[PDB]
């Protein structure tokens, strides 16, 4: 039934769909090249693999999209499992379900697993829940072997917890990804102008001009925003003054609920 | 413009255990290490100036402070709850004693006049305590040297040697070896540094950490002359170089 | 179920393996021994062959190790719950077993029970937070003192036990529902003396031996420490290939207790004198 | 917890913690013969490097006929003495006679409930021993607590198992029990109640009163380390 | 008996670690096998001396430091039974799953005569004593006491004496550790090991590879924060660089940045923000 | 605990770590250096609407004919600090007969912040500061403050959300020439180094209005206006 | 959540949401503007009627603080009037001093820290009002607006109430059309347009207008309300802009 998680993999999809900050995109791919295509190298040195990794990027920047693309590169089963989604008042229901998670997981390798919003993870109640945080970290590299099954924690609250990050030999590649510049903002329109008509000119100069703080989701929503009332023109191309009639208010909801983004 | 928080900020426990000071004495430990040792020839103190950035001076920051010409002091824990306390002691040594018996006081009578405000920070209303426990050195022609540790509750230990902070107990586990009675001062810096070398992870240079001592009469500091009677400032601080001259000499 | 029941395989202990403990047997056997040894004798007066008793005291004692030997030299049975096993993750399983419990001993008058721990059935309070466990402490006490318990108290004495005393329900105790209690304290020094005589029976025509010269020194609470130091004393001899043993090799074994006798670090807080 | 108000059935929330809290503190006893007075206290710590030699902490004096002992905070008691000291010599510039105690405590401890009574301020984490003399009621002995109620006695303890320790004086004390016949009870009263039966002259502190000087004068004698160190042998410890 | 909550671990499916994968640690590794590996064999001597076999241990120290590395090379060299467990399975969502199983746990051992078990961690279980505030927590302590009587309540010798792994060893609910219940307790430090850092820093280098154009045992000289689990974690990362550039074996300039590439975050306003 | 200035359960002050973050409401970065016999100070000047009078907008104040200061915080919180400065200069010289230094006057207002952490009638201030002055006894100098009381000089420094973007960039510089302050005399010919460093290190290009400037000239402090900046910007004509 | 209950309790976000709730109180009020003309300032405001029983032209909402000033507000009627009664004595205690009228920067420097003082303490109510003022000094023209967090900036124009979104973009549509300089009389026309143009958020109800300006030219830079045909000249005009 966790099929509901682990059933978004089969259709092959390109790793090209996001440019982003390429050097990080060069990082996680090259380090995960190794088990699949060139595992000879670990043998010629005789060094253990990367026992799973994590990352950080603030919200709504293709993080799950990034993860959801990699499993289609090679044929894993990309799961979807919110941290808070697995949260129940029942004590063992926390620590029982996780054990059944790895269970079906190791029942099917070479595959892949994912988490995002784990940042939530002397008083009476709290003295039991740290054990969950003390359990699973043990279940990474406590006693058992792990062949071809890995994990990412991809949060938006990087003040998560000292001990999981206190000894970064358990996990590694504790990477970051910040938000775009024009350097990033510009090329992102190329994929987002891919399957749509347009006039043809260096129109994206307004892109570097403004949008200094948006992310990828809304600019994508800004694209379709322009196309809606661009049909009043109804032309067989699209103009960059079109979008300008809505770039304001999208920022005014991007204005709404101002939240900060530090990296750690 | 209206005051209504005049209640106490303080709370009894079932079994004593006054709350919001027992929490205070975490930060005193979270702060840096610092120490103090005596001997009949003289007295010493020291700390470690943890310069945060590579930008800040250490000249501007007084992790060691002068109280009178014959006293020093030092802390660990928090700073702004230390800077204020100096001046509220300096203004007291005069406004109770020094303008009233002429001579500056012995060391402990001063200490009665810091706990007598430190206490008021708690039993009064609308306030918190100073998150600090600091140290004093001693001198007087009628009772001699001494150290005197204080603490935010209002107590004050005496000592022959001690230390505090993020490396305290290890030192207290150490110095009970190093201390003895047959002591001059020129020896006391080796052990004091040699102590404070082991409890550090960063740089260990003379321009990084300040300390100071209790020497003997030094009329060159006094500014004027002609009166052979006067006793000059026994207190004194060291420079950048004279630290390193010891360090090379190990 | 009869797994809880008594045994055709009794343990092999004895109440003369138990040095230092000298007076308590005289103070507690009789309620378990005498009027059941002679009900006509007791019935000459017949005051009340009371209900069970209780023992309180720290660990380090062998209250257990006492209770293992009493099941030898009995004339009666000695059942065991393997404490707190009676409860399950349900409701109805509670009272039936207790109903099954008494009757299992009604058929055996000269026969008794054992608890070790009643820290888990103590101090019932409820405003929505609580548990079914509180339900079962009643019915046992109900069938302890009711129309059908005194016939057991005609047939039965019992005992409870724990290591922490005042953390339970006083509404439990109607003194008479439990007619006597006792302390198992930590030992005296000289009480400790005859202990190591028991367990170190391994010297080999050796000499220069001063068994008194160890409770000379101790300020502990346990008697089991006499074994903890003894048992690892021989480990030294075990590693160094010489079976023999002496005082000093046996003495620094307290160095293991150099932690225990000194693990309790101390605070410097002179807030109040 | 709103120091003023009572329980739902006629009790207080705080102050019963306080005189129960002070039980954590050290020991301070105090007795009397018909000849002289003895006092004692065991310092909370007796580590070796620090200045236990001149450590005058548990036992202070007030004037040249009185001595006390202390139990509670180092500080919240440290102010009362500076207070009450003034109320002694400020008795004198009015009247020029010596001070009696029976005015002092009755005119002192009423300050205590003054902070239970109002202001929302906590009471004083302190209890005392008293000692002294007037020419009208002879030798004397008194005590106190954070409430204010004071009680005259012939011999008393405080602190750790004082209820237990007060037993130890119960059988042995004598009406005409002289000083050197009564002094040994004190440290023997402590030689049992101690945590560290390993005992050090350093760990405790001592004081005396007599009428040693002829012409009816007295002595606020206080005893130094090596003296009581040798006194300790007299009852035969080592 | 099936008792399908923990199976016989290591019949043919086992890890593959060695004793010698460790560096030193013989200051503790000696004593443990001085009460584990030998009682397999020289039981007669324990009958010649020692009224019982000294056994029962509580291994502790800070976690992520070296404890669980040692737990299981022995598993490679038992010639006997062995069991693992997640050290908080006992916190079941409902009640009773433990007390129904823990009594069936040692039921697995007594039939599997002789054996051994272990535990992940018990930081949640250490609880000296509470006043009964709610059943939400009291299902903990009842398990702990039941564990104890299950250990040396009645069954004395034929059982196996066991371990206690943790992340701290001061919260431990006392009356558990005893001269009879355990008779042993050990740990290992964290401060600088000039004797051990000098060899453990390259004991794995035998497992690793290196082509020295110079000497690379010099970061060991740089003693500030000698730890125990990083000191192999670094080269667990540093080796990923020559490969990142097709270099076939690393150089000593490749790793010194790899040392600091693990940035030590000595500067963080999260430390500066709190007190001041 | 999470509403007032008592000591935390563990022993930090949750009401104070907030206040540092109460500054970062604006996405603004400023900078501080030391000249040869002068100094410099600058910050962004955002204007996301058309109708303002940027004649009026300012964070950089004027307290004497000697000194100055800056702010990265809510300006209402700033002005109460701004006013209390002008006062606390006067009462000094009126009592001693000479102008107000910086090292002292921070040591006053640093004492002041403490008794906003030691009582509870008061709201603290979600700002920080970088005072600037020459000194006839100490020379070009600056001093920074937090809302707690930690105040320290800096040979050169900056502040805003983006300290990491530049503060590394500066430490890289002094590890390239290795002296405290610059080896260039005129203030006019060193502000270029500042604006050369912002846009290059991690900053974004600027225009005429986008920035504002202060200089603690010998016996003179004062701001700058449009062409006074545009000219100084066209120093980039050569580089 | 639990931090949003009283003054002077910052957030993890670094704020006190309580004043940010005040912004919705002042959001629940009438429209009001004031424009920086070429030589002075202008004032105009919305004043809605509930019943006919309300008299016209006896219930002004402008307030004067001294000769060379006009001030208005929107939202809480009393609270925006209190600080005027503080204003009316402050500058009076400043003309007391060097015997000269008061500047406008003197005004906010003597007000904009006041309301701040009503956000330091756990014992008072932040002034839930947004506020305007203007006038003339020796230097020339000025204009300012206030927000309840103490802030204020020199504008060319402002707006409050639920007449925000109309006027702001409209003034964006004005200024580029006329940046050269707008004298006093002419803005008195174009101002009253906007209020008729901005009532459409609340065109369920009715009102009547109220205007005031002050010119260095016309009225010797004194304050002088409107009462005459000039008003009637503008309403006859402003209907055409909405016509
Ligand atoms: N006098 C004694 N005679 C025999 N054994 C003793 C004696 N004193 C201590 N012991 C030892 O003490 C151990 C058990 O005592 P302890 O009270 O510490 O735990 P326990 O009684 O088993 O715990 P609980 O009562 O909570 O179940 C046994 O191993 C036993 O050998
Ligand atoms: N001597 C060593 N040889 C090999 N690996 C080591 C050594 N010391 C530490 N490590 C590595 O450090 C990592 C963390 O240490 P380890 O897990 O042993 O600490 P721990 O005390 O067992 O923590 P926990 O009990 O929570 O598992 C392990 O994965 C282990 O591989
Ligand atoms: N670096 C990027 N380049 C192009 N598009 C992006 C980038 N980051 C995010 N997007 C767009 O923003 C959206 C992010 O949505 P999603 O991945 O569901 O949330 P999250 O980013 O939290 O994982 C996607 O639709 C994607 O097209």
């Amino acid at each position: 039934l966790v099929y509901n998680m682990t059933s978004f993999e089969q259709g092959e999809i390109t790793f090209d769909g996001i440019g982003g900050l390429t050097e990080q995109i060069r990082e996680l791919r090259e380090v995960i090249e190794l088990p699949l295509k060139n595992p000879e190298i670990f043998q010629r040195v005789g060094i253990k693999p990367p026992k799973g990794v994590l990352l950080y990027g603030p919200p709504g920047t293709g993080k799950t999209l990034l993860a959801k693309a990699v499993a289609a590169t090679i044929g894993a089963n990309f799961i979807f499992s919110p941290a808070s989604g697995i949260v129940d008042k029942y004590i063992g229901e926390s620590a029982r379900i996780i054990r059944e998670m790895f269970a079906y997981a190791k029942e099917h390798e070479p595959c892949i697993i994912f988490m995002d919003e784990v940042d939530a993870i002397g008083t009476s109640a709290d003295r039991e829940i740290q054990r969950t945080l003390m359990e699973l970290l043990t279940q990474m590299d406590g006693f058992d072997n792990l062949g071809q099954t890995k994990i990412i924690m991809a949060t938006n609250r990087p003040d998560t917890l000292d001990p999981a990050l206190l000894r970064p030999g358990r996990l590694d590649r504790k990477v970051e990804i910040p938000l775009p510049n024009e350097a990033g903002r510009l090329e992102i329109f190329k994929i987002h102008t891919a399957k749509v008509k347009k006039t043809g000119e260096f129109d994206f100069e307004a892109a570097v001009k403004m949008s200094d703080g948006f992310n990828g989701a809304d600019i994508r929503n800004c694209a379709t925003e322009a196309g809606f009332f661009a049909i009043r023109d109804d032309r067989d191309h699209i103009n960059p003054d079109d979008l300008m009639k809505a770039v304001r208010k999208v920022a005014e909801v991007k204005k709404l609920e101002g939240t900060i983004e530090y990296q750690k | 413009m209206t005051d209504r928080y005049s209640f106490s900020l303080t709370t009894f426990s079932p079994s004593g255990k006054l709350g919001q000071i027992d929490y205070a004495l975490t930060a005193v430990k979270q702060g840096v290490t610092s120490l103090g040792i005596k001997a009949t020839n003289g007295v010493v103190i020291a700390t470690e100036k943890k310069s945060s950035s590579p930008l800040a001076m250490s000249e501007t920051l007084s992790k060691v402070s002068l109280l009178t010409p014959d006293i020093g002091a030092v802390y660990s824990g928090m700073g702004p709850d230390y800077r204020v306390l100096v001046d509220k002691s300096r203004k007291v040594a005069h406004t109770s004693y020094k303008r009233i018996y002429g001579e500056y006081p012995p060391t402990k009578l001063l200490v009665s006049e810091v706990a007598k405000i430190m206490q008021e920070a708690t039993q009064s209303g609308g306030v918190r305590p100073f998150g600090v426990s600091l140290l004093i050195a001693g001198h007087d022609e009628f009772n001699g040297f001494s150290l005197y540790q204080v603490d935010p509750s209002g107590s004050y230990f005496p000592w022959k040697a001690t230390a505090i902070g993020k490396g305290s107990v290890a030192a207290k586990t150490f110095l009970e070896k190093r201390w003895n009675d047959e002591l001059e001062l020129e020896d006391a810096i080796h052990i004091a540094l040699l102590t404070l070398k082991e409890s550090v992870e960063g740089e260990f240079n003379g321009d990084t950490i300040e300390l100071a001592i209790i020497g003997d009469e030094n009329p060159d500091l006094l500014g004027y002359t002609g009166i052979p009677t006067d006793k000059g400032p026994r207190f004194r601080k060291l420079t950048s170089q004279e630290i390193n001259d010891r360090l090379e000499a190990l | 179920l009869v797994s809880l029941m008594m045994v055709e395989k009794v343990p092999d202990s004895t109440y003369d393996m138990v040095g230092g403990l000298t007076k308590q047997i005289k103070e507690i056997k009789e309620v378990i021994e005498l009027p059941v040894k002679h009900p006509e004798l007791f019935e000459s007066l017949g005051i009340a062959q009371p209900k069970g008793v209780i023992l309180y005291g720290p660990p380090g004692t062998g209250k257990t190790l006492l209770a293992r030997a009493v099941a030898h030299h009995t004339d009666c049975k000695f059942i065991r719950v393997s404490g707190a096993e009676l409860v399950q993750k349900y409701i109805g399983e509670g009272s039936r077993m207790v109903r099954e419990l008494f009757v299992m001993a009604r058929e055996h008058a000269p026969s008794i029970i054992f608890m070790d721990e009643i820290d888990s059935i103590g101090s019932t309070r409820v405003e929505g937070s609580g548990g079914g466990d509180s339900e079962v402490q009643r019915t046992m006490l109900e069938l302890l003192n009711q129309l059908d318990g005194f016939e057991t108290s005609k047939n039965i004495k019992i005992i409870m036990a724990t290591n922490r005393l005042d953390i339970l329900d006083p509404a439990l105790l109607r003194p008479g529902r439990i007619d006597r209690k006792i302390e198992f304290p930590p030992p005296s020094v000289a009480a400790r003396a005859e202990i190591l005589r028991i367990h170190s029976r391994k010297m080999n025509l050796t000499r220069g031996i001063n068994l008194r010269k160890v409770a000379e020194k101790m300020n502990g609470c346990s008697g089991a420490d006499v074994k903890g130091v003894c048992t690892e004393a021989g480990m030294y001899a075990l590693r160094e290939r010489r079976i023999h043993v002496t005082q000093e090799d046996f003495e620094l074994a307290v160095g293991k207790v150099m932690n225990k006798n000194q693990e309790t670090a101390i605070s410097v807080a002179k807030l109040f004198k | 917890s709103r120091t003023t108000i009572f329980s739902p059935e006629g009790r207080l929330y705080q102050v019963e913690y306080a005189l129960e809290s002070i039980s954590h503190a050290g020991t301070a006893i105090g007795i009397m013969a018909s000849d002289g007075i003895v006092l004692a206290a065991e310092r909370k710590v007796t580590s070796t490097l620090l200045e236990q030699d001149t450590s005058t902490e548990k036992l202070y004096k007030l004037n040249d006929k009185i001595a006390v002992a202390v139990a509670g905070l180092t500080a919240d008691a440290e102010i009362l003495i500076n207070t009450a000291r003034i109320h002694a010599q400020n008795y004198l510039k009015t009247y020029n006679e010596d001070i009696p105690v029976e005015i002092l405590v009755r005119r002192l401890s009423d300050i205590k409930q003054g902070y239970t009574q109002h202001g929302g301020l906590r009471p004083f984490g302190v209890s005392f021993i008293y000692a002294g003399y007037d020419d009208r009621y002879g030798y004397q002995l008194y005590t106190s607590n954070p409430s204010g109620n004071y009680t005259g006695w012939k011999a008393i303890s405080v602190g750790a198992n004082t209820s237990a320790a007060q037993t130890l004086l119960q059988m042995d004390y004598k009406d005409d029990m002289k000083v050197d016949d009564a002094i040994e009870l004190a440290l023997k009263t402590l030689s049992k109640t101690t945590d560290s039966s390993a005992l050090t002259y350093d760990r405790l502190e001592f004081a005396t009163i007599r009428k040693g000087a002829n012409d009816g004068e007295v002595y606020q004698k206080i005893f130094k380390p090596q003296e009581i160190k040798d006194i300790l042998v007299k009852t035969g410890i080592t | 008996d099936s008792d399908s909550s923990i199976s016989v671990m290591g019949e043919n499916e086992k890890p593959d670690v060695t004793y010698a994968d460790v560096g030193g640690l013989d200051m503790q590794k000696q004593e443990i096998r001085e009460a584990v590996e030998l009682p397999l064999v020289q039981a007669d001597l324990y009958e010649q001396i020692g009224i019982d076999p000294p056994r029962g241990v509580l291994l502790y120290g800070p976690p992520g430091t070296g404890k669980t590395m040692l737990v299981k090379a022995v598993a490679n060299s038992t010639k006997a039974a062995f069991i693992r467990v997640n050290g908080s399975e006992f916190v079941h969502k409902y009640l009773g799953e433990g007390p129904r199983m823990v009594r069936d746990v040692f039921r697995l051992a007594r039939e599997n005569a002789p054996s051994i078990i272990f535990i992940d961690e018990v930081d949640s279980i250490a609880t000296k004593r509470f006043d009964a505030q709610t059943g939400s927590d009291r299902e903990v302590q009842r398990i702990l006491i039941e564990l104890l009587t299950q250990m040396d309540g009645f069954d004395q010798s034929t059982n196996v004496k066991v371990i206690m792994a943790t992340n701290r060893a001061d919260t431990l609910d006392p009356a558990l550790l005893r001269p009879g219940r355990l008779d042993r307790k050990i740990e290992f430090p964290s401060l600088r090991d000039r004797r051990e850092r000098r060899l453990i820093f390259g004991t794995i280098a035998s497992k690793m590879s290196l082509a020295p154009e110079a000497d690379l045992d010099s970061l060991i000289i740089r003693n500030d924060s000698l730890s125990g689990a990083v000191i192999a974690a670094i080269m667990q990362e540093a080796g990923l660089r020559a490969v990142r550039k097709n270099r076939y074996v690393i150089l000593q300039s490749d790793l010194e940045e790899a040392y600091a590439t693990q940035v030590k975050t000595d500067n963080t306003v999260d430390k500066f923000d709190f007190y001041k | 605990d999470r509403h007032i200035t008592i000591f935390s359960p563990e022993g930090r002050l949750y009401q104070v770590e907030y206040a540092f973050k109460a500054t970062n409401q604006t996405n603004i970065n400023s900078l501080a250096v030391r000249g040869k016999d002068c100094t410099v100070v600058i910050s962004q000047k955002k204007v996301p609407d058309k109708l303002l009078d940027p004649t009026t907008v300012s964070y950089i104040f004027c307290i004497s004919r000697t000194i100055g200061m800056v702010v990265n915080g809510p300006i209402p919180d700033a002005r109460n600090a701004a006013l209390r400065a002008k006062a606390e200069a006067a009462e000094f010289r009126y009592k001693y007969g000479y102008d107000m230094p910086c090292d002292v006057l921070a040591k006053r207002m640093a004492n002041l912040s403490q008794i906003y952490t030691q009582r509870a009638y008061m709201r603290p201030l979600g700002v920080i500061l970088t005072f600037v002055s020459v000194d006839e006894e100490l020379g070009p100098s600056i001093y920074k403050t937090d809302p707690a009381g930690y105040y320290v000089g800096y040979k050169a420094t900056a502040t805003g959300p983006k300290q990491q973007e530049i503060t590394t960039n500066l430490e890289n510089h002094f590890k390239k020439s290795k002296i405290d302050h610059i080896n260039e005399e005129s203030w006019e010919k060193v502000v270029e180094f500042a604006i050369t460093h912002m846009i290059d290190a991690l900053g974004t290009e600027f225009s005429k209005n986008d920035l504002e400037v202060g200089v603690a000239t010998k016996d003179k402090f004062f701001t700058l206006s449009a062409e006074n900046i545009e000219e100084r910007l066209v120093a980039i004509a050569e580089q | 959540t639990g931090y949003d209950l009283s003054n002077s309790v910052f957030s993890p976000d670094g704020r006190n949401f309580q004043v940010e709730y005040a912004v919705k109180a002042v959001e629940n009020g009438t429209t009001s503007i004031g424009i920086k003309c070429n030589d002075g300032v202008v004032f105009a405001v919305e004043k809605l009627i509930t019943s006919k029983l309300l008299v016209p032209q006896k219930n002004v909402k402008i307030q004067v603080v001294d000769r060379h000033i006009g001030c208005v507000y929107s939202g809480l009627i009393p609270d925006g009037r209190h600080l005027v009664n503080r204003g009316r004595e402050e500058a009076a205690s400043f003309k007391k001093l060097y015997k000269t009228p008061i500047p406008i920067p003197a005004f906010a420097d003597r007000l904009g820290q006041y309301v701040q003082a009503h956000t330091l303490y756990n014992s008072v109510r932040p002034f839930g009002v947004s506020t305007i003022f203007g006038g003339v000094d020796k230097n020339g023209a000025h204009l300012y607006m206030l927000e309840p967090s103490g802030s204020y900036w020199g504008y060319k124009g402002a707006a409050t109430g639920k007449g925000r979104q109309s006027a702001k973009a409209e003034l964006e549509k004005l200024v580029d059309h006329h940046p050269e300089g707008l004298s006093a009389r002419e803005a008195v026309k174009q101002a009253a347009k906007i209020i008729y143009l901005a009532h459409e958020d609340n065109k369920e109800k009715d009102f009547e207008l109220e205007i005031s300006w002050c010119s260095l030219s016309e009225t010797n830079g004194l304050h002088k309300f409107v009462k005459g045909d000039l008003l009637q000249e503008a309403i006859d005009f402003a209907q055409k802009e909405i016509n």
